[PDB]
């Protein structure tokens, strides 16, 4: 339905197939990770000089 | 001359000051199932004494359910098999 | 000499104490380490790296 995806659920796939060294395998996607149509960055870098440099 | 070079959040201050901030990453790294931690936090002090990246060198992995003919089974599965190993 | 400390020259003060768990701690300074004044911080924001790019 159009209310899982939208409510943000993280989906998972999971595979397994002979020739991966593990055996198995995963990916996954949630409705922002699925092109998120907008960044909210807000990164902060506290004490930009000081004892290290 | 390169001071510090966490690999941790790919900080490297020659004395330069380089920081990658790579988006596309859940809030918790034990699991995907997190919200998406789009804050990033760099404490220059704290550095040189909660990763983002991962490191080339460091395979993670996490532990997932299967269900094929049986019951549900628990196996490990690694976040970078191309690291930990078309 | 000014010369002298302008290079460095690996200057270190050793310092003795009882009370230090080894009675040894070494200190260093450098033009570095006081206040560069100069700062090419490069934030490189790269939207999809997931490790180190």
């Amino acid at each position: 339905s159009e209310e899982e995806w939208n409510t943000g659920e993280t989906y998972t796939c999971v595979v397994a197939h002979e020739a991966l060294p593990n055996r198995v395998t995963e990916r996954t996607v949630d409705k922002s990770t699925g092109k998120p149509t907008l960044y909210n960055v807000s990164l902060v870098m506290s004490d930009t000089a000081g004892t290290c440099y | 001359i390169v001071l510090v070079d966490n690999k941790c959040k790919c900080a490297r201050i020659t004395s330069n000051i380089r920081i990658i901030v790579p988006l596309n990453n859940r809030e918790n790294i034990s699991d995907p199932t997190s919200p998406l931690r789009t804050r990033f936090v760099y404490h220059l002090s704290d550095l040189c004494k909660t990763c983002y990246t991962y490191d080339r060198n460091k395979c993670y992995t996490a532990v997932v359910p299967l269900v094929y003919g049986g019951e549900t089974k628990m196996v490990e599965t690694a976040l970078t098999p191309d690291a930990c190993y078309h």
